[PDB]
């Protein structure tokens, strides 16, 4: 879906929206 | 402080949003009564031309006033083939729901009566149909859940196969050697360790009295664990801050074999790693956990940061020795990968931990009091939490594979 960078910030990031 | 109750829930609805994204399984499900244990038992069945498996978890309740029980419950879980059910629409949302989004997955199957709350449940791994329990008095229960009722008696009659004497108080250390059938250690508030042989109960008695008693710590032991492959050997933690090595086979029971001053204050839980057999790991209100090796004591390997208040529990995975997770009196479940350390990070992604932190489950909003790795669905988690809150879930593939 996302990069790797972006994956890994949102894994550590749970609190924080996703977005594109 | 009703601002940061309000922030958490808000918090929580941000999470949960998400979820698709950081997610290939995520269960919410809301118990009658919170638990404070949780330990998948290690039994799978696959029933005839189904899209899943049924997995199987050991509870308990805590209830002030009412009547508790040991639980054992269902999960079901999907298989890789299986269809996606798009039955569930939501507009206002925007969103089908995944997979346990409504009820069905879950189901209470046994409520064995149980005087007091279950503070921890565990199964004799040689026969997963016993299982211990740790109670809010000093008598360690055990329960052959095959000769009770899978509906308890209304009276509420607690009736145990064995009671196991030797504390003075409560306690949550419990563990079973894998190694000698019948084996059970117990940590307490009242400062020891006892320790049972229930292999050759006589008569079909019901009280057994402690074999040893381990009386080295010089405050509240909070865990104990074997040591997976060597049946003399096993670990205590304690608000003494120390942690501590065992012989079963040494005459002096108020000395262990090893003593370290582990952290810098109260040390709540310890685990071995199942493949290395010299690793372990310790949690603790400092808000760390520790990495040791058992061959040099002296020199702790690593410290996991990241936490924001105490832990309470440390889990290996059972499929990925340089991977385990921790929990505790935050609300976040950490899940650590030991490879990746050391790795240079840019600022911006260390403002978030260490590399090795390699995800935080945010999906509880209260304390998490235990959790449990599924020993045959890789990656697959169970965590429970003080507002009744269970959850089963699994991190996207992604996150840990590239
Ligand atoms: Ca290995």
């Amino acid at each position: 879906l996302l990069s790797s960078s972006e994956t890994k910030r949102a894994a550590r990031r749970p609190y924080k929206p996703i977005a594109l | 402080d009703a601002v940061e109750e309000r922030v958490i829930n808000e918090e929580y609805k941000i999470w949960k949003k998400n979820t698709p994204f950081l997610y290939d399984l995520v269960m919410t499900h809301a118990l009658e009564w919170p638990s404070l244990t949780a330990q998948w038992l290690p039994d799978v069945t696959r029933p005839e031309g189904k899209d899943f498996s049924i997995h199987r978890l050991v509870l308990g309740t805590h209830t002030s006033d009412e009547q508790n029980h040991l639980v054992i419950a269902s999960v079901q879980l999907p298989n890789d083939d299986a269809q996606f059910d798009a039955s569930h629409y939501d507009s206002e949302k925007g969103e089908f729901g995944g997979f346990g989004s409504v009820s069905g997955k879950i189901e209470i199957e046994i409520k064995i009566n149980h005087e007091g709350e279950v503070n921890r449940a565990r199964y004799m791994p040689q026969n997963p149909c016993i299982i211990a329990t740790k109670t809010p008095s000093s008598d360690v229960l055990v329960f052959d859940y095959t000769k009770h009722p899978s509906k308890p008696d209304p009276s509420g009659e607690c009736n145990p196969d064995l009671r196991l004497r030797g504390h003075q108080k409560e306690g949550y250390g419990l563990s079973w050697n894998p190694n000698l059938s019948g084996h059970l250690l117990s940590a307490s508030d009242d400062h020891t360790i006892c320790l049972w042989d229930i292999s050759a109960v006589p008569k079909e008695g019901k009280v057994v009295d402690a074999k040893t008693i381990f009386t080295g710590h010089t405050a509240v032991v909070e865990d104990v664990s074997w040591h997976l492959l060597h049946e003399s050997l096993f670990g205590s933690v304690a608000d003494d801050q120390k942690l501590m090595i065992w012989d079963t086979r040494s005459n002096n029971t108020s000395k262990p074999s090893h003593s370290v001053d582990a952290h810098t204050a109260e040390v709540n839980c310890l685990s071995f790693n199942p493949y290395s057999e010299f690793i372990l790991a310790t949690g603790s209100a400092d808000k760390t956990v520790a990495l040791w090796d058992l061959r040099n004591l002296k020199l702790k390997l690593h410290s996991f940061e990241s936490h924001k208040d105490e832990i309470f529990q440390v889990q290996w995975s059972p499929h990925n020795e340089t991977i385990l997770a921790s929990s505790g009196t935050d609300r976040r479940l950490n899940v650590w990968d030991l490879s990746k350390i050391g790795e240079e990070q840019s600022p911006e992604d260390a403002e978030d931990g260490p590399p090795e932190l390699l995800f935080i489950h945010g999906g509880h909003t209260a304390k998490i009091s235990d959790f449990s790795w599924n020993p045959n669905e890789p990656w697959v988690i169970c965590s429970v939490s003080e507002d009744n809150i269970m959850q089963v879930w699994q991190m996207a593939e992604n996150i840990y594979n590239d």
